């Protein structure tokens, strides 16, 4: 399998640089073009640009070549954009891709995860997690409802997961509201059955990348 | 015509 | 730049309908010579990269399904999904990769719709601020809508009997990937000193579903 791993988000403050990177396995480095794709809140793809991993020669969306650079060292298997002067509409995901590899052999097209970057001057602040219990009040016929409140962090995101990912049939994990006071809070909530509270365990798993935040909650009746 | 540039990745003689 | 302009910008058909997608670019992308439109349908579901469908506007990557099909040739390109699987909830795009600067569409949102035309009112949950959180200073009350359809919903936060308004915040999930039903939270944050000076907490539901509003309450304690 090729992979993309890219670097954890971040937020940078207007007027600054940042740089992303992205570590490739599972094949020849030097025999592909690492692309370059952003894509704001909301809005469509963007391509900022290419780098060929063998030779680091270059191409570059006329949009970005003022303020983006993208580069790459062949000995970690790294690409590398930096995007520099950052404005609030900067603000987005960034993802490097093996974009439409069509090889006389064989076809593949292969993405990082992404990494968010924020253009703000506030802050990178962990959230706090707090339970939503199971109790009479949240309990309808024979189900269950409980969560975990990840409440006044930034910037986004987080990601929650349910027992190290074994709980996913029923959970909802809701977009995230920024608050009045500039911080971000959701809630992550499942259904379970009423009967065997009891006897099962259930915990959310909060990663808040930007501040490294790792918590795991027991929700409990 | 298609400038082969646009996508270094793109092989236009494969399937 | 070639133009990317995808119709519609949403659309909603019933699991097994046939859905269509029009990718038109300003610029003829086929190449004479070999006979090749140079596009790509991309499909994006939430929270993830984009997965390449279709390549040279008709060929199906290995692994995509027959129901996924490209047609189209110079400037006018159509995506079709034959029997939408509920999974195919996700937001579609085109690429040209003829000249530089690559790019892609506006993207078309494929939502589904009931075809048995039914309704599902939402179960409703409550959660008092948890003792955690109190601690901290702060209160937070969270109503959970759950598994709603359609999405159209009204959350309204009683306390003590007296109506509340704009001190409450609430998030939708995207539709679930397997039934067409939507969920919803509402958080009523209040600071600590505030929430101990009242006793009745109530949330009040109205939807389609429900002939009369649904109120979960809860005294504070």
């Amino acid at each position: 399998q090729v992979q993309l791993v890219q670097s954890g988000a971040e937020v940078k403050k207007p007027g600054a640089s940042v740089k992303v990177s992205c570590k490739a396995s599972g094949y020849t480095f030097t025999s592909y073009a690492i692309h370059w794709v952003r894509q704001a809140p909301g809005q469509r793809l963007e391509w900022m640009g290419w780098i060929k991993a063998g030779n680091g020669n270059t191409r570059y969306s006329q949009k970005f070549q003022d303020r983006v650079t993208i580069t790459r060292d062949t000995s970690a298997s790294t690409a590398y954009m930096e995007l520099s002067s950052l404005r609030s509409e900067d603000t987005a995901v960034y993802y490097c891709a093996l974009l439409t590899v069509i090889t006389p052999d064989d076809t593949f097209d292969i993405w990082g995860q992404g990494t968010m970057v924020t253009v703000s001057s506030a802050s990178t602040k962990g959230p706090s997690v707090f339970p939503l219990a199971p109790s009479s009040k949240s309990t309808s016929g024979g189900t269950a409802a409980l969560g975990c409140l990840v409440k006044d962090y930034f910037p986004e995101p987080v990601t929650v997961s349910w027992n190290s990912g074994a709980l996913t049939s029923g959970v909802h994990t809701f977009p995230a509201v920024l608050q009045s006071s500039g911080l971000y809070s959701l809630s992550s909530v499942v259904t379970v059955p009423s009967s065997s509270l009891g006897t099962q365990t259930y915990i959310c798993n909060v990663n808040h990348k930007p501040s490294n935040t790792k918590v795991d909650k027991k929700v409990e009746p | 015509n298609p400038d082969p540039n646009a996508n270094p990745n793109v092989d236009p003689n494969a399937n | 730049d070639i133009v990317m302009t995808q119709s519609p910008d949403s659309l909603a058909v019933s699991l097994g309908e046939r859905a269509t997608i029009n990718c038109k670019s300003s610029q003829n992308i086929l190449y004479s010579s070999n006979n090749k439109n140079y596009l790509a349908w991309y499909q994006q579901k939430p929270g993830q990269a984009p997965k390449l469908l279709i390549y040279w506007a008709s060929t199906r990557e290995s692994g995509v399904p027959d129901r996924f099909s490209g047609s189209g040739s110079g400037t006018d390109f159509t995506l079709t999904i034959s029997s939408l699987q509920a999974e195919d909830v996700a937001v579609y795009y085109c690429h040209q990769y003829y000249s530089s600067p690559l790019t892609f569409g506006g993207g078309t949102k494929v939502e589904i719709k009931r075809a048995d035309r039914t309704v599902a009112a939402p179960s409703v949950f409550i959660f008092p601020p948890s003792d955690e959180q109190l601690k901290s200073g702060t209160a937070s009350v969270v109503c959970l809508l759950n598994n709603f359809y359609p999405r159209e919903a009204k959350v309204q936060w009683k306390v003590d009997n007296a109506l509340q308004s704009g001190n409450s915040q609430e998030s939708v999930t995207e539709q679930d990937s397997k039934d067409s039903t939507y969920s919803l939270s509402s958080t009523l944050t209040l600071s600590k000193a505030d929430y101990e000076k009242h006793k009745v907490y109530a949330c009040e539901v109205t939807h389609q579903g429900l002939s009369s509003p649904v109120t979960k309450s809860f005294n504070r304690g």
